[PDB]
RNA sequence: GCGAAGAACCUUACCUGGUCUUGACAUCCACGGAAGUUUUCAGAGAUGAGAAUGUGCCUUCGGGAACCGUGAGACAGGUGC
RNA sequence: GGUCCGGCCGGGAACUCAAAGGAGACUGCCAGUGAUAAACUGGAGGAAGGUGGGGAUGACGUCAAGUCAUCAUGGCCCUUACGACCAGGGCUACACACGUGCUACAAUGGCGCAUACAAAGAGAAGCGACCUCGCGAGAGCAAGCGGACCUCAUAAAGUGCGUCGUAGUCCGGAUUGGAGUCUGCAACUCGACUCCAUGAAGUCGGAAUCGCUAGUAAUCGUGGAUCAGAAUGCCACGGUGA
């Protein structure tokens, strides 16, 4: 119960389980165990320590937590330093994709604060 | 409905139906995957920005031709939501008539 | 073997042109496959009925097309030239297909 | 502002339609377009004489413009050239040719667009619209029409306000619709605006 | 959309009991048939009780 | 009790808004709870005329008063308003 | 309505078991128009009142039923300025679905894991006079019969049956 | 993220640098085609892009060459 | 011999041939358990051969197309009853009584315009 | 979720700039030219400059047509109130 | 009869169906009530019984309601500009307020596999099989069809099996990053979609308020117009079904 840097929940399936890695939802997911030779339906207590230590490798190749948050960070810091109209809307919180943003936009504005 | 906007409108059709249809070939044969995907590709879409832009089909609006009134219109007629229920109310559409089911 | 369709937008027009067409594969010739009807097309039309607001107000319409079959099994060369210069009733278009 | 045309209501189940082509859907636009370019000409150029309704058929590439006047002479001419100078032009805004026809009204004191054209002219030369829009129901009544509703609309006569007025006598059933209605419409343009006319008159019930 | 509720019958009784516990003591608003009236006044005299058991 | 200003031809200048707003807020403090109201201002080359829609407990209400400066009219509007009010409210009083 | 005592129609019975009542059942808890699986969820639950319970179904269930069907109804009424309830005696038609309403609801309550877990409990403890429904139950009867001074004029259920 | 095959310019942006580079480093091209995207052998000039009422420069970087003309001029002014 | 009754119900319709024969019933070339006979409301083409007997007296060949389910089920249930017409009106007069002969008419309704699904009405509220 | 049964350009009527004036659309007068077609330069394009190609319908023949340019206005035009 | 048991093939004109013509429902019959009246209540027969269901049809008028931006038109105003052409932008801005909707907050469910059943419609610079390549949006070749034939086009909810065990969870799918596809000269302002990742508010909504009486409400999918591309809207159609 410690790949890519946490990975710790137990009594959950396998691929379902590995999803509290941030970088891997359900499909990279699956494709861990299906290119590590585990069945996607056994619980992590199930896995035996000489499979875990295989899909750490494994999961290794994929981009995790760390190297994806400041890449990540990394990405939106770049817009912003060229003052792009896509980074100039990240350095001011409004929607960057051309949301509607006469009614709606609150997600990316936040709570109401009139 | 602005005679300007209603000769623009037949303008377009003209050189609409003269460069394309005829010059379709620099996008429809040349901007494709082939074995002459060299600089003739890209002397085709470096091309076509030398035609005049009011070439394109896609710059027709298909107005009525009683008003050209831009909004509102019946491909199947030629005319606006206005002006059919005048000629069909009239009896000018053939077989056209009130509709209930 | 002559397949001959025929649509129009009145039925009690395009009635009357097939009977002036079973009359005419059964005055020469002979081998008729009858009047076949087809499905009706009824294309539907839905306009705003105000030249402005008012969207509730509309007015839905419909044009029919009724189509007829004939069907001639073995033609006579009296057939198919009494197929030409008999071509009357004009809202009746009919195609004939060999 | 209220009431459906009551020629258009009934159009399958008493009326006949002015046009009596199939076209199928890639040229029924313009199979509309010509056929109302013809009939805008012929309006605009047979104003004088006293046409009802035209109706344009469509065999084989061809066409045929019937004429329904009340003054026949008029449109033929001397000798029936005026036919073949429309002809001409019919030819030459729609598919050539034309076989253009003729078929008169005999009683024009019941039509209801030469009733219409009738107070719409009187109305551009400044008569009084009690004595026009009377006396076309006194004219249908004495000569055989079962109702007359005749209704003028606007300034007429110079006022500032508009107002309508209307003077039916007889039956004029307008929902129902085997009831016989020509109902038709006509524009007189005074020196105040735009006065309209409206005509129902209704004849037979099958 | 269906038919008439209890045909002006007994609707002719609970109109002369509601007419006549709400005052009313004309018995000079009924209907003029036999079989209406006479149950409009029959409502009208099972409510005058009606009104000596209450205010 | 919200109140939504809008107005046809008339320029809703914010000495304009706010007096209105006052008003409105005075008259729906004396008479009974008001949850919204919308307000026109029309102008028809001669008549000042003034709409106010109230929604209120028991339902819409509405008036509409013509004047001759706007100020006019939106007082006699205000003043309708309150006559109705005092009818609605002991209207679903009636004890 | 003002007018129609309208033409009524009846309804299907149930398959499995020879009862209309049951069929009833099933389309009170039939939500968002889908009558399969609230089929399934009443034989579901039927199966283990049974289990349950140890004796059979539909007396299970109308037994079940019988401790929360209701004999007096209040209706709200005014008069002047008081609102006050009037006890009504509720009509033997009314009687029953009023009594699968409450049981119903009173298992979309109570949350267990199924629905059928959930309205099997729900109505053993409507054959243990136990549960929630039972408490609707005598909520009506002790405000109708602590209403109960108030049997007047016109205004609801004539003379008798 | 769109245009598979090639990036676009126009004939006017393409010869008017193709002119100007090799005619030495020189004045702020204006250009109105916000349209275009961003070559590397435009890095290093001052363009001035079209945003409805001005020709803004802005000097191409070299991390502006995937993107287009238009994405580096604001048109609208908020405050 | 054979004998035919046609039935249809909600935009379904159904061909029914009974023939006396085992108690077997075919569907579309399926047996009824195979078809619907553990789906929503299989008592629905049996039912009309409870109020009579059928146990071992009469097979059914039945085609039903168009519509779903219970449509299907329903035009069963009319096709049987109106195949019960050689087991004359001492069936069928028994047979008025509890429904079954009906065509039961009710159709889906059209959308009305500016109603959004023939009777809802886009909500002018107050809030 | 109204005209709008579908604003990237067009639509588009609004704005900033670049231009035209009997005009983008219609008629009347005169003078030239077949119309049309391929290509270059400049310019954001409109536009302006060109380069070649092209020539029947009736003999009245500077034409009768269709079409294109310049000139004088009568006008045209206006989604302006 | 034949069968690669596929209406597939000879064949048949019964049945579904197509759609032209007819029949049928009118208080026609019966019993009671009623002024012997109109009518009402109930019954029979019948597919339907009381204007069968639904639509179209909107009286005289009101609101000097809306439209001079569909059009037409009286008057007024501009006519080297309020007219005309082009490029770029804006119509998509956003402290906020209101209206109409879509998706949810889950176990009557989510996910995975397998599988059953519709009606209506559209299609020629258009709809686009099959077969290869691609995880996929899609690409290449390319038949067929101006269509009861060909294509869009796998209906979905449902059903059987397995899992999830009540948590912000295997709910929810917003936002944002990367990579693409298609359309069109051209997707920056500002298109749609796909893939990987990200995983917000939301645990059923105070005061106030709306629709709906039966194939209705409520849910589930499908199609059309407008259209190069761009429906969570509109207009239609069926499924389940209180």
């Amino acid at each position: 119960a410690r790949i890519a840097g946490i990975n710790i929940p137990d009594h959950k399936h396998a691929v379902i389980a590995l999803t509290s890695i941030y970088g891997v939802g359900k499909t990279r997911s699956k494709a861990i165990l299906a290119a590590a030779g585990i069945a996607e339906d056994v619980k992590i207590s199930e896995l035996s320590e000489g499979q875990i230590d295989t899909l750490r490798d494994e999961v290794a190749k994929f981009v995790v937590e760390g190297d994806l948050r400041r890449e990540i960070s990394m990405s939106i810091k770049r817009l912003m330093d060229l003052g792009c109209y896509r980074g100039l809307r990240h350095r001011r919180g409004l929607p960057v994709r051309g949301q509607r943003t006469k009614t709606n936009a609150r997600t990316r504005k936040g709570p109401r604060k009139p | 409905a602005k005679q300007s906007m209603k000769a623009r409108e037949v303008k377009r059709v003209a050189l609409a139906d003269k460069y394309f249809a005829k010059r379709a070939e620099l996008k429809a044969i040349i901007s494709d995957v082939n074995a002459a995907s060299d600089e003739d590709r890209w002397n085709a879409v470096l091309k076509l920005q030398t035609l005049p832009r009011d070439s394109s089909p896609s710059r027709q609006r298909n107005r009525c031709r009683q008003t050209g009134r831009p909004h509102g219109f019946l491909r199947k007629f030629g005319l606006s939501r206005i002006k059919v229920r005048e000629a069909a109310m009239r009896g000018e559409i053939p077989g056209l008539k009130k509709a209930s089911w | 073997r002559i397949r001959i369709r025929l649509k129009a937008f009145d039925h009690r027009l395009i009635d009357q042109a097939t009977a002036e067409i079973v009359e005419t594969a059964k005055r020469t010739g002979a081998q008729v496959r009858g009047p076949i009807p087809l499905p009706t097309r009824k294309e539907r039309f839905t306009v705003l009925i105000s030249p402005h607001v008012n969207k509730d107000a509309r007015d839905q319409y419909e044009i029919r097309t009724h189509l007829r079959l004939v069907d001639i099994v073995e033609p006579t060369e009296k057939t198919v030239d009494a197929l030409m210069r008999l071509d009357l009733a004009a809202g009746v278009d009919v195609q004939i297909s060999l | 502002g209220q009431k459906v045309h009551p020629n258009g209501i009934r159009l399958g189940i008493v009326k006949p339609w002015n046009s009596t082509w199939f076209a199928n859907t890639k040229e029924f636009a313009d199979n509309l377009d010509s056929d109302f370019k013809v009939r805008q000409y012929l309006t605009k150029e047979l104003a004088k004489a006293s046409v009802s309704r035209i109706v344009i058929e469509r065999p084989a590439k061809s066409i045929r413009v019937t004429i329904h006047t009340a003054r026949p002479g008029i449109v033929i001419g001397k000798k029936g050239e005026d036919v073949e100078k429309l002809r001409k032009v019919v030819a030459d805004i729609a598919g050539v040719p034309a076989q253009i026809n003729i078929a008169e009204v005999r009683k024009p004191e019941l039509d209801a667009k030469l009733v219409a054209d009738s107070i719409t002219s009187q109305l551009e030369r400044r008569v009084m619209f009690r004595r026009a829009m009377k006396r076309a129901v006194q004219n249908a009544m004495r000569l055989g029409a079962k109702g007359i509703k005749v209704e003028v609309s606007g300034r007429l006569g110079g006022a500032e306000i508009a107002r309508t007025e209307w003077y039916r006598e007889g039956r004029v059933p307008l929902h129902t619709l085997r009831a016989d209605i020509d109902y038709n419409t006509s524009e007189a343009h005074t020196t105040y605006g735009v006065i309209g006319v409206k005509v129902w008159i209704f004849k037979g019930e099958i | 959309m269906k038919r008439q509720k209890r045909d002006r019958l007994e609707r002719a009784h609970q109109r002369g009991y509601q007419a006549g516990i709400a005052g009313r003591s004309k018995e000079m608003c009924p209907y003029q048939t036999l079989n209406q009236r006479s149950q409009w006044l029959g409502g009208w005299r099972e409510a005058m009780a009606d009104r000596v058991v209450m205010a | 009790m919200q109140l939504n200003i809008t107005g046809n031809n008339v320029e809703i200048t914010e000495a304009l808004r706010e007096f209105v707003t006052a008003k409105f807020a005075k008259l729906e403090q004396y008479f009974d709870r008001i949850n919204q109201v919308y307000v026109v201002l029309k102008v028809e080359k001669v008549t000042h005329t003034s709409d106010a829609t109230l929604h209120v407990d028991g339902g819409e209400l509405h008036a509409s008063a013509e004047g001759q400066d706007m100020y006019a009219a939106i007082d006699g509007l205000i003043d309708k308003l309150a006559r109705q009010l005092t009818k609605h409210k002991d209207k679903l009083k009636q004890h | 309505p003002r007018r129609r005592v309208i033409g009524q129609r009846k309804i299907l019975p149930d398959p499995k078991f020879g009862s209309e009542l049951l069929a009833k059942f099933v389309n009170i808890l039939m939500v968002d128009g889908k009558k399969s699986t609230a089929e399934s969820i009443v034989y579901s639950a039927l199966e283990t009142l049974a289990q349950r319970s140890g004796k059979s179904e539909l007396e299970a269930f109308e037994v079940a039923l019988e401790n929360v069907r209701p004999t007096v109804e209040v209706k709200s009424r005014r008069v002047g300025g008081s609102t006050y309830q009037v006890p009504v005696e509720v009509r033997p038609v009314r009687r029953n679905a009023l009594a699968m309403r409450w049981i119903v609801e009173a298992a979309r309550k109570r949350g267990d894991k199924s629905m059928a877990l959930r309205l099997a409990n729900e109505l053993s403890d409507a054959a243990e006079n136990k549960g929630t429904a039972v408490k609707k139950r005598e909520d009506v009867h002790r405000m109708a019969e602590a209403n109960k001074a108030f049997a007047h004029y016109a205004w609801l259920s004539l003379r008798s049956a | 993220r769109s245009l598979k095959k090639g990036p676009f310019i126009d004939l006017h942006l393409l010869k008017k640098v193709e002119k100007a580079v090799e005619s030495g480093d020189k004045k702020p091209l204006r250009t109105w085609s916000r349209r275009s995207t961003i070559f590397p052998n435009m890095i290093g000039l001052t363009i001035a892009v079209h945003n409805g009422r001005q020709h803004v420069p802005v000097f191409v970087t070299d991390e502006m060459v995937g993107h287009k003309l238009g994405e580096f001029a604001p048109t609208r002014t908020y405050r | 011999n054979q004998y035919y009754g046609t039935g249809r119900r909600k935009s379904s319709a159904a061909r029914v041939f009974i023939k006396p024969g085992n108690g077997k019933i075919v569907i579309n070339q399926r047996s009824l358990e195979q078809y619907f006979g553990r789906e929503t409301a299989r008592m629905v083409v049996r039912q009309p051969l409870e109020l009579v007997d059928m146990v071992e007296k009469l097979d059914l060949y039945i085609t039903v197309k168009g519509g779903g389910i219970s449509g299907q089920a329903g035009a069963i249930r009319h096709g049987i009853t109106r195949a019960l017409m050689e087991y004359d009106e001492s069936l069928r007069s028994e047979l008025r009584k509890a429904g079954f002969v009906t065509r039961d008419a009710r159709q889906v309704e059209r959308k009305k315009v500016g109603l959004r699904k023939a009777r809802r009405r886009p909500q002018f509220s107050k809030r």
